[PDB]
């Protein structure tokens, strides 16, 4: 089945810095991509669906692109919210695979 | 828009478990369901998906042939029956739906657009 | 009359009388030239060719043609969700045209400047062709339709039409038609143009979904008197042969004898939503089903009416049996599947054969103690007497009408795309700017267009208990509302509305 | 007043600029600059 | 003609409206799956030829008759029952003129007016069925009930009559017989009646031909009209091709080849195939020096210009009339089980008991009334029908 | 009254009734796999046009069809054995088979070759002219799926020697 | 009127012509003392 | 009547499409009636 | 009737008793019996 690289693992920053997180696919899977956010003891929320459209809700800050086999996640002006884990998960066919996980860190 | 997993517990290895979500504030028969879960201090991974209908249903491979996804559609409420439990399958499990709403004129996948409502989870934990 | 005199009003309006509908909807075009004044000759050459299946040989006119043919022109969705929620059947009546406001243009470049200005003296060619004399391509389901949304200014569709080809080359019978050599209308900025046409008599286009399938007419709670055959061994061993016959009852109910059968079908292949079901291979060409003609393939499509799909596999669609539209935005090549929409035909499941299933079994032999009996599948069956079936269903964005190709003999005209069939359609309305020669002036004219269609109604008398399926918008927080322009002002249509909702009994 | 003196709602007919000269499928974007005066008089009687 | 018949009409399901399916007859296979009501009225069946006929042409005009209405209640006092005259309690009839009831009378079922005048017939019941998915029932599925017609109502001095006119159908043929060819072909499974030349194996269903809608497989029965067998052989009968009716006294289940009458359709070979032959030949590839003309068999043929064929036959015990259904399109719209094809036929007649409540409690309560009299009517049906 | 007998031949053909100049409005499936190689699979679509004319949707097919074995006026072209009846198209009523002749109305021959004509379709005058709406009596009236796709198993059609009538037929009856 | 003859038949209907709805409902009823 | 000139469709009572074991406002087995929800009047929209 | 309309009102009013049937329940011993009582009456009136 298709898997899903995130790099860097975590990564460490401060608020209004900008961070980019970034995960591909062994296979293409065309531009059906979702970027999840996560924080501890709470179930995960989506940011973005099908690589570049932003979930209602979901801060302007927040943005994505790539298609096929590359994908980014992209934070600009960060907040203090903005620190958890970010997984990526593709769309395009079953099974559902998610990434590893991007842990922001403060 | 709201779900509620409930049913969770401490079990034995090869125990039989019901999880149930209940649902809230859409129509429960215009989404396909999901129940996804993680382990603890490790990433999320994807269990079942069923129909709105019910009709079909799939599983991920690991959990196939032992896990039974059903749906209520007059009380809205989803189910996952658990049998033959073994050690790894200790994880909170998440129900979660398609963001993409069912539409009867068309025909397409309904899981392009991810999962947009999440469940609080239930905790599941076997020894 | 004048040039500072406007010669018609804007009319946007639908009234509900009765049993009738009136639809009435103005737009507003702008006409290009075309071919710089000129018939060319085109063939697949000019194209390239690359297959035979492909090749053509036709001419490009100067002419522009009006295209009202698609139901998103005449009606608003909710005016169409009033329609298709409270009707079981309609069906257009009459057709009132009217064209004015005309405003011919003049472009005049100097540098790197284009400079715009009217042209008073100069005209507009209009005609209608209503002895059908020109070939006739408003039943091919093309683009330059009037815009759904009222607010749209569209450029009108250059007219173009094929004769008889031999690759690119033509043959002798092939014909040549100059649309100049019509009589038409030419209009100044004052002049307008109308006319009014009659609807011939046409079937209600059926606007419900059968709450019976066709093998559940019965009576669940009797008998029939008839007989069938139960068993022909009396159990298992050797010459155990014997006749057994059971009463045809509730608890079988497969085997009763029946007056009706469902509708002739043609096999599609299907496939599946999820792609990681379908086979690692090319079979958008290869594994279509298709008729030829004098030796070019043709790709069946849609074909004949069909369920897209058996109860309980909503995923699976006929590879060309169903109608596939885009979506607002959508790119011309190699969409993926979430820019299409394909419609989905389950509503007539209860009287068709699904598309990706075959019509049934037919005995292959004679059996007899040395042969068993085998029966094979029936991938494709015509028309049999005792047939029943619904046609396609019409959409909101689908066509209206087609033209019933003038021929010795058809069966059931109605349009495989859906709609209604007729021998007499709305006839083409042929449109070009008059040349104006300086080798001529860059000239283009500008337009106010309105088409009226009385509709009848078929309303529904039934006595169900239970409340209906009705068309409904959803109600939850959205960024945007279906059926309504965005944030930059692109209206677009989210979904395909079919027209059946409401039941009847079989 | 449930039925007040009624809106009165005007705009100027969009007149486009010169098509591509070969058929396009989208909507014409391109419009010559225009704007309309005109005298406008209201009367009413009082009582 | 004319006929006169005694019938006797219970009390069904308790005066209640009752959903049925699969699942209340315990059936597993999906074939057979249903969903549908049963409903406490009854309902007249003349639809067999026997009822107007005692041992070209085509019907005209209909008069039904409905008199003499005796209304009886039953009394059971420890061993014995008492039965009584009411003369206060009425019953319910109406017919449905526009159509909007499932119609049921075109399924050649049980109930119909005796073919012996001296015979007293027991008032079938009347239930529908409705579109299912396996047991259960789906969004699109409808549900009637009968009461909300307006039903002309008659105590025991009170009577019901009403006419009917049949609409315009080609006469029926009764006679017995290039620019033309026969007509289409569907091919049935030939069974023989001497079992010793029958395969040794189970092939009612799995040798049989049929037809699938909506994932559900239909036996083809009686199916398209076509000869029952060729000229010289009458020991082969089609497996689902001929109407099969069964003698007097013939059990409902598993009887022997003699209890059974399978009619024949010899007379249209004339101008139809045979039922359990192919259709003909056609040329399966193009022939060249290196290539044999080759041909494969036409098992299943429809329509073609040029066609012509005789429709199936018409019996003593056989229906007389059908409903075409309400569709698109249609083509040569005569029933298979034969008889005359209509879209507007004779109405159904509903009839039912008026329920008599028992004694209610002398304090209020909100529940409907489950306790009733034991009760029953019988009486007088006639039907008076003009053919040309 | 019978209707009047047709003298004319088409100038068209059933699959060129489109305006050769516009797209349609309607999508079919272009491609179903991205690449070469494992676990492709993929539904791509593309808007029907002039450079593609076979995938466009249609409102009407060409009429029924019952194919007749293809006999060349060239000697040494056809088959060396005895074919006139074995490999000849028949229909059988009541035990007696009979030939089909003429038979359906159906183009004689396809464009190009005027050599070959049908076995016992032909009253040797040439049908050639109701090509336009009718199928050639030496072809297969089209193709048609056999099974269900899957990852498993390939889409797989066949060949449809006859075919009866169908809802949005047209055809022409045969000249005098 | 009679023992043996109705008084009144069954009328449960609905209506629709224009701007009006026409209802009519018959039940059966039973009344103690 | 409703004489809106509102261009995007309404919100309509709809009975649910879906595979259930009992008909929404319908008899069951025992026959018993029942009303499953309460329904309101109101569902087209007007101005203010 | 709420799908299609903005509003509705009652107008006229028609009411009708019929069919009436006055059954006595003579009981004797454990045993309770009910007939037809063919002269007996029922009083209605309404309060306008
Ligand atoms: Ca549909």
């Amino acid at each position: 089945d298709i898997q899903m690289t995130q790099s860097p693992s975590s990564v460490s920053a401060s608020v209004g810095d900008r961070v980019t997180i970034t995960c591909r696919a062994s296979q293409g899977i065309n531009s059906y991509l979702a970027w999840y956010q996560q924080k501890p003891g709470k179930a995960p929320k989506l940011l973005i669906y099908a690589a570049s459209s932003l979930e209602s809700g979901v801060p302007s800050r927040f943005s994505g692109s790539g298609s096929g086999t590359d994908f980014t996640l992209t934070i600009s002006s960060l907040q203090p919210e903005d620190f958890a884990t970010y997984y990526c998960q593709q769309a395009n066919s079953f099974p559902l695979t998610f990434g590893g996980g991007t842990k922001v860190d403060i | 828009v709201q779900l509620v997993e409930s049913g969770g517990g401490l079990v034995k290895p090869g125990g039989s478990l019901r999880l149930s979500c209940a649902t809230s504030g859409f129509t429960f028969s215009d989404y396909y369901m999901s129940w996804i879960r993680q382990a603890p201090g490790k990433g999320l991974e994807w269990v079942s998906y069923i129909s709105s209908s019910g009709s079909t249903i799939y599983y991920a491979d690991s959990v196939k042939g032992r896990f039974t996804m059903s749906r209520d559609n007059a009380k809205n409420s989803l189910f996952l029956r658990m049998n033959s439990l073994r050690a790894e399958d200790t994880a909170v499990y998440y129900c979660a739906r398609d963001q993409i709403t069912v539409d009867r004129e068309v025909i397409r996948a309904h899981y392009y657009y991810g999962m947009d409502v999440w469940g609080q989870g239930t905790t599941v934990t076997v020894s | 009359d004048g040039v500072g005199s406007s010669s018609g009003n804007w009319h946007c309006d639908s009234q509900w009388l009765g049993d009738r509908v009136i639809t009435t909807s103005t737009r507003t075009w702008a006409l290009p030239t075309y071919n710089n004044h000129l018939y060319k000759q085109i063939s697949n050459s000019t194209s390239g060719g690359s297959s035979n299946d492909n090749a053509y040989f036709g001419y490009s006119t100067p002419w522009g043609y009006f295209d009202f043919n698609r139901f998103h022109c005449h009606f608003s969705p909710r005016d169409w969700q009033r329609l298709i929620n409270n009707n079981w059947g309609f069906r257009p009546k009459r057709l009132n045209f009217k064209l004015f406001n005309i405003q011919v243009k003049e472009v005049t470049d100097n540098n790197g400047v284009k400079t715009i200005a009217n042209n008073l003296t100069s005209t507009v060619q209009v005609f209608t062709d209503s002895d059908y004399q020109l070939p006739y391509v408003l039943g091919s389901a093309h683009e330059g339709c009037l815009p759904p949304f009222p607010a749209d200014v569209f450029m009108i569709p250059q007219y173009g039409y094929l004769t008889l080809n031999d690759g690119s080359q033509a043959v002798g019978r092939s014909s040549f038609y100059c649309l100049e050599y019509f009589p038409s209308q030419m209009l100044r900025t004052g002049n307008n143009f109308q006319f009014s046409y009659e609807f011939e008599n046409v079937p209600f286009h059926s606007s419900y979904a059968h709450s019976q399938s066709l093998d559940r007419l019965m009576n669940p709670l009797i008998d029939q008197y008839l007989y069938y055959l139960s068993k022909t061994i009396n159990g298992s061993g050797q010459n155990q042969q014997t006749l057994k016959f059971s009463v045809a009852g509730p608890s079988n109910m497969a085997v009763q004898g029946r007056n009706y059968i469902p509708g002739p079908s043609y096999r599609q292949q299907r496939v599946s939503t999820t792609v990681t079901q379908n086979n690692n291979s090319e079979f958008a060409w290869p594994g279509a089903s298709s008729w030829a003609l004098n030796g070019r393939n043709s790709l069946m499509n849609p074909g004949p009416a069909m369920a897209s799909h058996k109860e309980g596999e909503d995923r699976f669609f006929p590879l060309s049996g169903s109608l596939i539209f885009g979506k607002q935005g959508t790119g011309r090549d190699n969409v993926d599947a979430d820019k299409v929409m394909i419609t989905n035909e389950e509503e007539i499941k209860t009287t068709n054969p699904v598309a990706t299933e075959s019509y049934g079994q037919v005995a292959t032999n004679h059996q007899s103690a040395q042969a068993q009996a085998q029966t094979g599948w029936v991938q494709n069956q015509g028309i049999l007497p005792g047939m029943v079936w619904q046609d396609r269903d019409v959409y909101l964005q689908g066509p209206i009408w087609a033209k019933i190709p003038h021929t010795d003999g058809n069966f059931h005209p109605s349009p495989l795309m859906g709609g209604f069939g007729m021998k007499h359609p709305p006839p083409q309305i042929l449109i070009k700017n008059t040349p104006v020669p300086a080798s001529f002036i860059t000239q283009y004219s500008t337009g106010q267009v309105s088409v009226e269609i009385e509709w009848e109604l078929q309303k529904e008398n039934s006595k169900r208990w239970n409340p209906e399926i009705q068309y409904t918008s959803n109600y939850y927080k959205s960024n945007n509302v279906e059926f309504a322009v965005n944030t930059e002002g692109v209206y677009s249509e989210p979904r395909p509305i079919g027209t059946r909702y409401l039941t009847r009994n079989l | 007043m449930k039925h007040p003196p009624p809106q009165i709602l005007i705009k100027n007919t969009p007149v486009p600029a010169d098509p591509p000269t070969a058929f396009n499928k989208d909507k014409l974007n391109s419009f010559i600059t225009q704007y309309s005066t005109g005298q406008v008089s209201v009367e009413i009687e009082w009582e």
